[PDB]
């Protein structure tokens, strides 16, 4: 009946001035906009058909029509940057807005869809569609005593939508609508279906991907807990942006990064370290060498935690990207540890892998990998044990590594170097 | 991570 | 010393 269409016919009937004959066409036109290969979304632009979609938008008395023209513009909007302005262009998004109180549930969920793509699109967009007075009407549907008594696909919708207001940056979102959306979040972020609790963490790392009163505004809220506990969970599409807030959060100050530890998610490290997407171990170790970035005191949780070892594993094996945030790890380790916590890392075997780096061909971790030597050896000069630590270089074969390094292009790699030679090798 | 979603057929 | 997410 509206199968298969063209876009001529599609135009014909819309511009028949025949209520019912737009209806049918525009369902003609969802159809075609919503099959999977190659949706003739610029043939649709083209006809001129936007406008017609947008005042179709408020036909209240023909609640079909507003539904099928909300899913076809959704889905016009779900393609480029373009195609997203052509709907802004014809004015959908305050339609869009006031169809968000409509009192057919599958009509205000399209409409939460649409503006979730155009929000989506990008800083800009994400900016007007606030401007418009999105947030508002958006949460008063997530106002309800239980969000169980939603239904699902509606609730998940709605969670992906206030993420996209969140995500983006130059600029952030404005402060007042973060503030204005974080209680529901946080709620939502309580919620039990995976789904919602995922996008759920991605806005929360939107949100704590910035400077460092950006994340305070997230850690005042009393998130942190409720992040480390899904940092432990099965699901992996909620693992890795409940991480990514994780690994955001401990970017801040020392403060912000000790709520985190506070909460208890060194305990969950061992299993991130070690997990078999090779994402998750390098955002892991990335979070890692931040971690150790920090005080003695919480340099000393790493070390309490057992998690030296995983460290020293992955240096050991991972693939490089990973290695390359170990490097960083331990040379912030170094950088900040006691000498007590620095030999530590001696005696957990930090120095084969170490070395056998150095081979890398990536000058940059040439460079963070001499640097923690020389603080290991600053830590050695300390204890008088300089020539202990000279010797297991030199067996691990570390010195040829080194001595090599003197012919190296980069000047900080060969005088680094030559340094170390000098002053320990002679 | 996705920013757009299209609703495909049913 | 904190660092920011690599690329």
């Amino acid at each position: 009946g509206t199968v298969n269409w063209s876009v001529e016919d599609i135009v014909k009937g819309i511009n028949s001035n025949n209520l019912e004959s737009q209806l049918q066409a525009t369902q003609a036109a969802r159809k075609l906009l919503s099959r999977e290969k190659q949706p003739p979304i610029d043939n649709i632009i083209r006809a001129g058909l936007i406008p017609k979609f947008v005042s179709f938008l408020g036909k209240t008395d023909c609640s079909p029509i507003q539904f099928e023209s909300a899913w076809a513009l959704t889905n016009i909007a779900s393609g480029t940057s373009e195609q997203t302005k052509a709907v802004v262009d014809g004015g959908a998004i305050p339609a869009f807005i006031s169809l968000l109180a409509s009192p057919h549930a599958h009509i205000s969920e399209q409409a939460v869809w649409a503006l979730g793509n155009i929000a989506g699109d990008g800083s800009a967009f994400r900016d007007l569609v606030i401007k418009h007075g999105a947030i508002d009407p958006l949460l008063a549907l997530l106002a309800v005593p239980d969000l169980s008594t939603l239904a699902c696909g509606y609730l998940r919708n709605l969670t992906w939508t206030l993420s996209n207001l969140c995500r983006n940056k130059n600029p952030a979102p404005p402060l007042d609508a973060v503030e204005q959306i974080l209680p529901t979040l946080v709620r939502l972020l309580h919620h039990n279906d995976p789904e919602v609790l995922a996008d759920s963490c991605w806005a929360i790392s939107y949100l704590t991907d910035g400077p460092n009163e950006r994340i305070e505004m997230v850690v005042k809220k009393g998130v942190v807990p409720q992040l480390v506990k899904l940092l432990g969970a099965t699901e992996l599409p909620i693992v890795t942006p409940a991480l990514r807030a994780i690994g955001n959060i401990v970017t801040g100050t020392d403060e912000q990064t000790q709520k985190v530890i506070d909460a208890g998610a060194l305990a969950v490290f061992p299993s991130l370290l070690t997990n078999p997407k090779t994402n998750i171990q390098k955002e892991a170790t990335w979070t890692m060498s931040n971690i150790t970035a920090g005080r003695q005191d919480q340099i000393q949780q790493v070390v309490n935690h057992g998690l030296v070892p995983f460290l020293v594993g992955v240096l050991s094996k991972a693939d490089f990207k990973t290695q390359k945030e170990a490097a960083w790890a331990i040379t912030n380790y170094t950088s900040g540890g006691t000498v007590e916590q620095i030999v530590y890392l001696v005696h957990c075997g930090i120095i084969e892998p170490l070395m056998n780096l150095l081979s890398a061909k990536d000058t940059k971790i040439i460079q963070v990998i001499l640097d923690a030597i020389s603080n290991i050896f600053q830590a050695a000069e300390k204890l008088g044990e300089t020539e202990k630590l000279s010797i297991m270089i030199e067996e691990c074969g570390g010195l040829d590594k080194i001595e090599a390094l003197q012919r190296h292009e980069n000047e900080s790699v060969y005088k680094a170097s030559l340094n170390l030679i000098e002053k320990y090798f002679s | 991570e996705p920013s757009k979603r299209a609703r495909p057929a049913e």
